[PDB]
């Protein structure tokens, strides 16, 4: 016969065995997370080892077929996924030391403890106490101490480790066909073989650069406003022309500015919309919270949840004797099993998070028909994008009033819209410069453009130029500032967040045009529009079978990511920022620094 | 053909080389096993026909 039929039979066998093995592994992991005990840990470890061994064996087997002879455009992608060489091509010693470096980095990040100055009573881990201090404490000296101490604690330790890590991962990439490890990470966005819809690995660089060039005015105006507010809060520390000091941003790394809503609130008198008291008065529970979330997807035209989902999923915190992790997660265990692991309480944030997780499950249900290898989102961004569009639509006052939590009497003014848009701005627009900067720095380091002797110098120079953030205490090459961040330490790609941020607003613009909304984009509800639901389901069903470019074309009418939907979303805040920044300088000067 | 029964397990020779009655590259046993568990969703649950 032809190798194409041989590859087809191989793929059929692999799919049918892999479904069962993945189900066993997923059930073991779910059991461990719901009920933590030694036996559960042993079962999960066994299942994970078995699944990893099976994937390695099948990946080794699949290399027989050259991809040149495959021309189905589905078998080709499945065989490409299997031939990615999850089997470590590196030498045995190189693989062992790479695993050792990864384990050491994870251990240092997790167990990094900061002790009080000249006080041995407490040595604080990053997550429990230090993060809360950075988030809520208003002490400039305390925040500067926390930031500097964490940097010296983790970055100095991890700097040789990060150098060895980048060397080894660059060697792995060179062993593979990819130019560098940045190219390996960007390969997910690559599309080959489909003319007129193709993508290049380097094309992502140009697209991200152009998108940030478009975003920059809004970030500059928000930066000017936040600078004015933080100068009002802290008089002497912040300069008008200078960049913002790092530790005052709101979190340890400056990723999110959500903690600045209290300090930078536009109108104190106007109370934020929150439905906690109303839900308590109406006597809700987590089960009906999730049911109300389900009714939204039923209204949009998507299917509703399975009886197995309702029976197996734990939506309420067991409490008492039971021990479990409370990080929300939507599990597609396989073969028709879908569950949510969420300790849901009666709060507005929990309600929106439930909406987000059920969006995940609707995506998973939609791509269930496709083969196992293609049973994923088209790119790393679409999956959380589909979650986030539902999360945004759920919180709209129109949806709240339709559900009935909000009284018919209430009407929204200019002030409420401005407050909500500025809060979501600090949440969403602020993280884009940080993601852009981190990915640019890491890509340049991987390519080798940034020399080792100038790693941190170039890092802080680019942060000062792009993010408009200046280091409080100057740091030499001994520090490794990026190593502090969780994704940098544990080797996670970070451009996914930028792509998600653009994609969610492109999706929202498309679905709001589908729903025939008139007015500002923020007060847009897609609940009862069955056109928007079908337009979404078109992409949701594809999975990875079609290229992500074609999926994005299907949803939003464009083959490439555009920030125009985001700017249309934040246009009211953009006008308000123009008005408020008439007496405030726009732009930042690099020269100023807190030191000297 | 309609109303036919096959029970003999010969290693499928999708490849160009004889399988010689053993499993390996391009040599797969035709029979595959359903796995039935209580937690499976409707559509993968075992149905008696
Ligand atoms: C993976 O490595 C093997 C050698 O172990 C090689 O034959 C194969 O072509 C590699 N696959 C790719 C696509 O890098
Ligand atoms: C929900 O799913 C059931 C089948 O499980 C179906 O009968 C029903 O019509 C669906 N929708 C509603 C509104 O209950
Ligand atoms: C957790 O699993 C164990 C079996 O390993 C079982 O005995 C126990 O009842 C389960 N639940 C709790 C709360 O421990
Ligand atoms: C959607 O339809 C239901 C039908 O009863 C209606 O009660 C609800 O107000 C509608 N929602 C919107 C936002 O139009
Ligand atoms: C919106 O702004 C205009 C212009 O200042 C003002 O006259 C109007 O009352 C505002 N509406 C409110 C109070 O939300
Ligand atoms: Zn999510």
């Amino acid at each position: 016969s032809t190798i194409e039929e041989q590859a087809k039979t191989f793929l059929d066998k692999f799919n049918h065995e892999a479904e069962d093995l993945f189900y066993q592994s997923s059930l073991a992991s779910w059991n461990y997370n719901t009920n933590i005990t030694e036996e559960n840990v042993q079962n999960m470890n066994n299942a994970g080892d078995k699944w990893s061994a099976f994937l390695k064996e099948q990946s080794t087997l699949a290399q027989m077929y050259p991809l040149q002879e495959i021309q189905n455009l589905t078998v080709k992608l499945q065989l490409q996924a299997l031939q990615q060489n999850g089997s470590s091509v590196l030498s045995e010693d190189k693989s062992k030391r790479l695993n050792t470096i990864l384990n050491t980095m994870s251990t240092i990040y997790s167990t990094g403890k900061v002790c009080n100055p000249d006080n041995p009573q407490e040595c604080l881990l990053l997550e429990p106490g230090l993060n809360e201090i950075m988030a809520n404490s208003l002490d400039y000296n305390e925040r500067l101490w926390a930031w500097e101490s964490w940097r010296s604690e983790v970055g100095k330790q991890l700097r040789p480790l990060y150098e060895e890590y980048v060397v080894l991962k660059n060697e792995m990439a060179r062993a593979n066909h990819y130019e560098d490890y940045g190219d390996y990470w960007r390969g997910d966005y690559e599309v080959n073989g489909v003319d007129g819809y193709d993508y290049s690995r380097g094309q992502l660089i140009e697209d991200v650069e152009h998108t940030f060039e478009e975003i920059k005015p809004l970030y500059e105006h928000l930066h000017a406003y936040v600078r004015a507010k933080l100068m009002n809060a802290y008089p002497s520390y912040i300069s008008p022309i200078g960049c913002l000091p790092a530790h005052l941003l709101g979190d340890m790394w400056g990723r999110f500015w959500t903690n600045l809503y209290s300090l930078t609130v536009p109108f104190g008198q106007k109370p934020n919309i929150d439905v906690t008291d109303a839900m308590v008065d109406q006597a809700w529970d987590a089960q009906r919270i999730f049911k109300e979330a389900e009714k939204f997807f039923v209204s949009v035209g998507l299917p509703n949840m399975t009886q197995g989902f309702w029976e197996n999923s734990m939506l309420t915190d067991p409490g008492n004797v039971q021990k479990a992790v409370c990080h929300p997660t939507a599990w597609d265990l396989g073969k028709g099993d879908f569950r949510i692991l969420m300790c849901t309480k009666v709060t507005m944030d929990d309600f929106l998070t439930a909406h987000h997780e059920m969006g995940h499950i609707q995506y998973d249900m939609a791509y269930a028909a496709q083969p196992f290898l293609l049973r994923n989102g088209a790119n790393e961004g679409f999956h959380e994008a589909v979650g986030e569009i539902m999360s945004l639509s759920a919180a709209t006052p129109k949806h709240l009033k339709s559900i009935g939590l909000l009284s018919p009497d209430f009407q929204e003014d200019n002030e409420t819209e401005i407050n909500f848009l500025l809060k979501q701005a600090l949440t969403i627009v602020g993280t884009l410069p940080f993601t852009y900067m981190l990915e640019k720095w890491r890509w340049m380091v991987f390519k080798g453009e940034i020399p080792k002797d100038q790693w941190m110098k170039k890092w802080w120079e680019m942060k000062r130029e792009i993010v408009g953030v200046v280091e409080p205490v100057p740091h030499d090459e001994t520090y490794c500032d990026p190593a502090s961040l969780f994704h940098v330490s544990n080797d996670y790609s970070f451009i996914r967040y930028y792509t998600r941020t653009l994609y969610q607003f492109q999706f929202q613009e498309a679905l709001c045009q589908a729903a025939k909304h008139e007015g500002p984009l923020h007060k847009c509800d897609i609940s009862n529009s069955t056109e928007a639901g079908q337009k979404l389901f078109n992409m949701l069903r594809l999975g990875k079978s079609e290229p992500w470019t074609l999926a994005l074309e299907n949803v939003v009418g464009a083959k490439n990511m555009n920030v125009r939907p985001l700017l249309n979303y934040f246009e009211p805040l953009f006008t308000w920022l123009k008005d408020q920044n008439k007496n405030s300088f726009v732009g930042w000067s690099t020269d100023w620094s807190p030191y000297a | 053909k309609p109303f036919e029964r096959d029970i003999s397990t010969e290693i499928y020779q999708a490849g160009n080389k004889p399988c010689n009655g053993v499993a390996g590259p391009n040599c797969y046993s035709p029979l595959q096993s359903y796995g039935f568990r209580p937690t499976y969703g409707v559509g993968h649950q075992p149905y008696r026909v």
